């Protein structure tokens, strides 16, 4: 699930209020070459910041296991999905 | 935005402040905004100014929207009056 | 027609003078030698001296036919821009 | 008699006035080429871009980037069909899209070639940016060199223009103003633009073009315009080798008197460059100086305004007008020294800041200015 | 006060864009420095070969 | 033009930034009084 | 007086590039077909 | 027809909605001048050289501003009522429309019998006075 | 409530086409997914794609649920026939109708020297040889950061690792004009992919070629640079004197004896 956005994954972490920290953007990802280790993202965002960012395939890999090990039952959410489509509108 | 981190007024090379370099390049650039007891008084007056703004703010936005739409209304009738018109001329 | 022609130049070579003596080549041109120095080997170049004084210098030099009649053109319109331009049959209209 | 010729004055500034203006550039812009053959080429943004780099104007000017336009925003004012084709389109399938093409009106004249959509993607979103940010009021000027491809019609693609953002661009700021004044400096007229805004009132497309033999064949004094937009499609038709002193006299007047009677909130700027001498196509006689103090004159005003690039079939002049322009909307004059830059070796063999008028002959007889004053003033009272 | 979730990851995600911008600049203009380099030596390269030649 | 660029990427990115708080203000706005409004129109029926 | 078209890679380069890539990353030869369109 | 009638309902309410919003601005009016007045002598670079004039500048602001909430949300007050009102007016309007260009039906044919018969009614109204 | 009863019929109808229990709970998972303002609705669309993509209807139903003739105002513009009034513009807000015009459209009425067009064949050689060359730097400068973040990534990761089309640059097709162009445009197309899909290993190579050929088309631009300045030198000034060039010719006929009684003719006639 490394094909979806940084969007989707951002908002299923925070909806499913996962222990995971949010996905390095590509060109953050990118960003860390070894004169890249010297601006300010960089070297604040690898070391003793509790606000560190990963890979995005880890994240999607995590995502992924949480998605397809969540089971559903077809009552709780089919009437649920109805109502919000019905509802998009307000 | 001139009471919140934003800039209201434009920054230049001269308004970035950032530091000389030598061939400090990724350095942040440093700046300064246009401006117990007296003290404290200041912060009550700043934050106080700080959210009525925000609050007349919001209520000139939400006036503004409203006002756009009820145009789009008056130019969705007018163009179909001008149209049906047109049709009218068109069969005669 | 040579009374009116030599007017047209007469009448703004006291601001074409100026022009010419201001003139200052950007230091950073010189290095890619484009500035052709063809008027300045030949001396066509209008610098340090009046323009009128030295277009009918020009004129005689080339009915004396002491510069050939093809360097003209440029010679008089590298000092002259383009508002000297009626005057290049100069010698067939003193022939004629 | 209307028109009357006088001396052109010095370039003056106010000192006290002070302009926002944020300009636009997206640095893979110049990277599309039209074809081996082709007058058009995008260079021209550039090498501009150098020029106001190395000539030190950053320091009192702001620049930003544009988001790329998306194709709904895009299909503003195009068909659908017609977007849909020119996302589709490459120069190596048009053998299945052959009718398509005819239908267009694309290939033989105006050629498909590779980024064609990121190319007019970044025009759009350049103009669309510019409106947004000069509704918000933060910048004074907007100024998007980039685009300014006024030729592009509803449904097809003529004067190698494929799409027109000054209409989007007028579309955005139409949402938030009531009236706009659009002036044109193109020796082309400006059909696209021309002919989505003729049958409204709330534009002022404003043009100063020539009529002749040329491929649009539009921008005659009787066109004024149908329905509310009666009266409201000023055009000035000029004739070859129009010098600096004469187009200043024509401009003046009638500028003023726009802003006088028609009294708009903004001015989307047109700023050609394919008015100057030496064009490739274009047949006009006016001086990068002429061709900036009517940019100087419209900002004179103190109203919002939205400068936008377009034509330009030469490279050097181009960008050097319009350097000068984007010099003098900061109340700044340009030295006429280009200081070196990686493209320095363009620039002639004067290697100054001037485009310098050639010889023509001067069509435009003073009868024929008088007579289309009086038409135009006669035409612009009804408003 | 900038303590939003959503704000900061915005914010976060623009320093990085900028960030990059930062580097990729740097990384470029060292290399057409090198160019220019390159091409002077070539230049005084091919002066002194062909003073020689002469 | 190193400079140039570096000044224009440091305005880009604080006009992006003050154009995205300002979008997340007016959007928290936005939805705030659609929410007074569904909650004043669903009374009245 | 008109300067040539601005030369491609050799062939002999492209194909060493080719082959190094599909060998290296553990592809096929590359095919004696010309996929023409 | 409903087409005409909603097109001669669109101007009254409007109107009227708009001529309340006119009062909301009169009965504020002579404030405007005055904000954008303090506003701008506080913006200028001059003005810094007494902690006093600052403290009595954003004083003179907010008092300002308190007085000027109300104003600003009658304004969305009325101009809430404004989008309701057209909002119903225009869903009649293109319901209308879809209507009548649908078919370039009983219930309507009745009605215009209903009618007929109003017609009949008043013109005899004349005739036997 | 009748809308429910077709709503329930396209639920079954999809358990039956599907036919797979794993399939069928993996799509109410995404719907699920959707349900809790996770899943953008473009996305939902185009994910549930996989599953309804060969049923046209069953698709449909889900996509759904969720020039002389003519009359001339002047010798300008004509009126658009009404069979064409009316075409596709999704674009279009409220005032996108309003003021733009629709039925009118424009409708045309119907010498240059030796020297200008010398100098415009030099410009147009100028800028072929500054484009491609700028192409090259701009494909250069991109992967510059990327093959340096090549270099300073474990193996580990260099097998699995994509690059998503555009590279991170704003341009999708830049990169590929220089590809098609330095591999002639033919073979170009593997190289394309396999950069698309094998960055940590085609890009030091390609950046290293491409760095070949800028040095190389930067050597031949400066040989040339001589070339053009000198062709510039002499035919500049020229170019703009439009007239001089048949200066002697407007001499030699405006001043013959037959012309010289002419203009004292016609003048007379005039005058009487
Ligand atoms: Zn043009």
């Amino acid at each position: 699930f490394e094909e979806y956005t940084d969007a989707f994954l951002r908002r299923y972490k925070d909806h499913f209020q996962l222990d995971v920290p949010d996905n390095l953007t590509l060109q953050g990802y990118l960003l860390g070459s070894k004169l890249g280790a010297k601006t300010y993202s960089y070297k604040r965002n690898t070391q003793g910041q509790h606000d560190k960012r990963i890979h995005k395939r880890d994240l999607a890999n995590v995502v992924r296991r949480h998605f397809d090990e969540h089971s559903i039952k077809e009552t709780d959410c089919i009437p649920q999905f109805i109502y919000k489509v019905k509802n998009q509108k307000k | 935005e001139v009471f919140l981190g934003d800039h209201p007024e434009p920054i230049y090379e001269s308004n970035l402040n950032l530091p000389s370099y030598n061939h400090p390049f990724f350095a942040l650039p440093r700046l300064e905004q246009s401006n117990a007891a007296e003290q404290q008084q200041l912060n009550e007056e700043i934050e106080s100014a700080r959210q009525l703004s925000q609050i007349a703010l919001q209520r000139n936005k939400e006036f503004i929207r409203n006002l756009q739409k009820i145009r789009k209304s008056v130019i969705k009738a007018n163009r179909i009056r001008g149209r049906i018109l047109n049709w009218s001329r068109e069969y005669l | 027609t040579i009374y009116e022609r030599l007017l047209e130049i007469k009448q703004m070579n006291e601001r074409v003078t100026k022009e010419i003596n201001t003139r200052s080549t950007v230091t950073f041109a010189k290095d890619l030698d484009l500035l052709s120095s063809q008027l300045s080997e030949m001396g066509l170049d209008f610098v340090g001296e009046d323009a009128y004084k030295q277009v009918l210098r020009l004129s005689r030099r080339l009915i004396n036919g002491d510069l050939e009649h093809q360097w003209f053109e440029e010679s008089l319109r590298q000092a002259y821009n383009n508002k000297a331009f009626k005057l290049y049959t100069i010698d067939k209209v003193t022939q004629s | 008699m209307v028109y009357e010729a006088t001396p052109f004055d010095p370039i003056t500034v106010k000192p006290s006035d002070k302009r926002r203006v944020a300009y636009f550039y997206d640095a893979d812009v110049g990277n599309y080429a039209y074809g081996a053959g082709h007058p058009m080429k995008p260079h021209r943004i550039r090498m501009a871009h150098s020029l106001i780099m190395n000539y030190g104007l950053y320091k009192k000017m702001e620049i930003y980037r544009a988001k790329p336009a998306t194709k709904q925003e895009m299909c503003q004012f195009h068909t659908d069909e017609y977007i849909d084709f020119l996302s589709r389109v490459t120069p190596d399938n048009l053998e299945m899209f052959k009718r398509e093409s005819v239908k267009f009106n694309v290939g033989d004249d105006c050629p498909v070639f590779d980024g064609l959509y990121e190319y007019c993607s970044i025009s759009g979103g350049g103009s669309m940016e510019g409106a947004a940010r000069l509704n918000r009021g933060k910048c004074d000027v907007a100024v998007n060199y980039a685009g300014g491809l006024h030729h592009a019609k509803k449904s097809e693609a003529s004067g190698f223009c494929y799409l027109n953002d000054i209409v989007l661009g007028i579309i955005e700021l139409l949402r938030y103003h009531p009236r706009v004044l659009y002036i044109d400096i193109d020796v082309h007229h400006g059909d696209g633009v021309e002919e989505a805004f003729y049958t409204t009132d709330r534009v002022m497309t404003c043009s100063f073009h020539k009529y002749g033999e040329f491929f649009p064949g539009t921008g005659e004094l009787r066109d004024i315009g149908v329905g509310a937009g009666k009266n409201y499609a000023v055009n000035v038709p000029l004739r070859d080798g129009i010098d600096d002193a004469t187009y200043r006299s024509v401009f003046e007047p009638v500028i003023k008197k726009i802003m006088e009677w028609y009294q708009p909130s903004a001015v989307v700027l047109q700023c050609g460059g394919d008015s100057l001498s030496g064009d490739r196509l274009g047949c006009f006689n006016l001086s990068m100086e002429g061709h900036a103090n009517c940019v100087n004159y419209v900002k004179s005003f103190g109203i919002p305004m939205m400068v936008v690039g377009g034509g330009g079939y030469t490279m050097r002049n181009v960008a050097r007008t319009w350097c000068f322009e984007t010099g003098l909307l900061n109340n700044v004059v340009l030295d006429k020294d280009l200081p070196y830059n990686e493209y320095y070796e363009y620039y002639g063999p004067d290697y100054k800041l001037s485009v310098r008028p050639s010889n023509m002959f001067n069509v435009n007889t003073p009868e024929y200015l008088d007579k289309v004053m009086t038409n135009i003033f006669a035409n612009l009272e009804n408003t | 006060q900038g303590d939003n979730g959503q704000y900061a990851r915005q914010v976060r995600d623009l320093e990085e864009e900028r960030d990059l911008e930062l580097v990729r600049l740097r990384l470029f203009e060292e290399y057409r420095v090198s160019r220019s380099g390159i091409e002077f030596q070539e230049d005084i390269e091919k002066a002194k070969a062909e003073h020689e030649k002469l | 033009e190193t400079i140039a660029t570096r000044t224009f990427i440091h305005q880009d990115f604080h006009k992006k930034v003050t154009d995205l708080r300002a979008r997340l203000l007016n959007r928290t706005t936005q939805t705030w009084y659609d929410i007074n409004k569904e909650r004043r129109d669903m009374d009245i029926v | 007086k008109t300067a040539p078209p601005l030369q491609s890679l050799k062939p002999d380069e492209v194909t060493e590039d080719i082959s190094l890539i599909r060998e290296l990353t553990g592809q096929p030869p590359a095919p004696f077909r010309l996929r023409s369109d | 027809n409903d087409i005409t009638d909603v097109l001669e309902e669109f101007p009254l309410a409007t109107s009227r909605y708009l001529t309340l919003l006119h009062e909301i601005d009169a009965k504020c009016v002579h404030s405007m001048p005055n904000l954008n007045e303090r506003i701008d002598k506080f913006l200028k670079k001059d003005f810094n050289k007494d902690h006093q004039t600052q403290v009595r500048l954003l004083n003179n602001i907010n008092k300002i501003y308190e007085e000027l909430m109300p104003s600003l949300e009658e304004k969305m007050h009325v101009s809430s009522i404004m989008l309701d009102n057209l909002d119903r007016l225009t869903s009649r309007l293109e319901l209308a429309y879809e209507v009548a260009i649908k078919n370039t039906p009983a219930m309507h044919l009745h009605h215009e019998l209903m009618e007929k018969i109003e017609s009949k009614s008043n013109s005899k109204s004349s005739q036997a006075l | 409530n009748i809308s429910l009863n077709e709503e329930v019929t396209f639920f079954e109808k999809a358990k039956r086409y599907i036919g797979n229990k794993h399939l069928y709970t993996e799509f109410l998972k995404i719907l699920n997914l959707y349900s809790q303002d996770i899943l953008d609705l473009d996305d939902l669309v185009e994910k549930v794609d996989f599953y309804l993509g060969s049923n046209k209807e069953l698709f449909t139903w889900f996509k759904n649920f969720v020039l002389d003739l003519c009359e001339a105002f002047g010798p300008s513009y004509k009126r658009l026939p009404k069979s064409d009034t009316f075409m596709p513009c999704s674009g279009r807000d409220d005032m996108c109708w309003e003021v733009l015009n629709d039925e009118w459209v424009g409708h045309p009425v119907w010498r240059k020297n030796q020297y200008e067009e010398t100098l415009f064949k030099i410009e147009e050689e100028r800028h072929e040889y500054d484009f491609y060359i700028e192409s090259n730097l701009r494909t250069i400068q991109c992967l510059e950061t990327i093959v340096n973040k090549i270099e300073n990534m474990t193996e580990n990761e260099k097998a699995n690792f994509k690059l998503p089309p555009g590279l991170g640059h704003t341009s999708m097709t830049i990169y590929k004009k220089v590809i098609r162009k330095v591999y002639d445009k033919e073979r170009g197309f593997e190289i394309i992919d396999a950069l698309h899909e094998h960055p940590a290993v085609t890009a030091p190579v390609v950046l290293k070629r491409l760095k070949q050929k800028d040095e190389e088309w930067r050597r031949a631009q400066r040989e040339w640079n001589k070339v053009w300045r000198e062709l510039e030198q002499k035919v500049f000034f020229k170019s703009l004197d439009h007239l001089g060039l048949t200066f002697k010719q407007a001499d030699k006929k405006l001043l013959t004896t037959k012309q010289l009684i002419s203009e004292i003719s016609s003048i007379k006639v005039d005058q009487t």
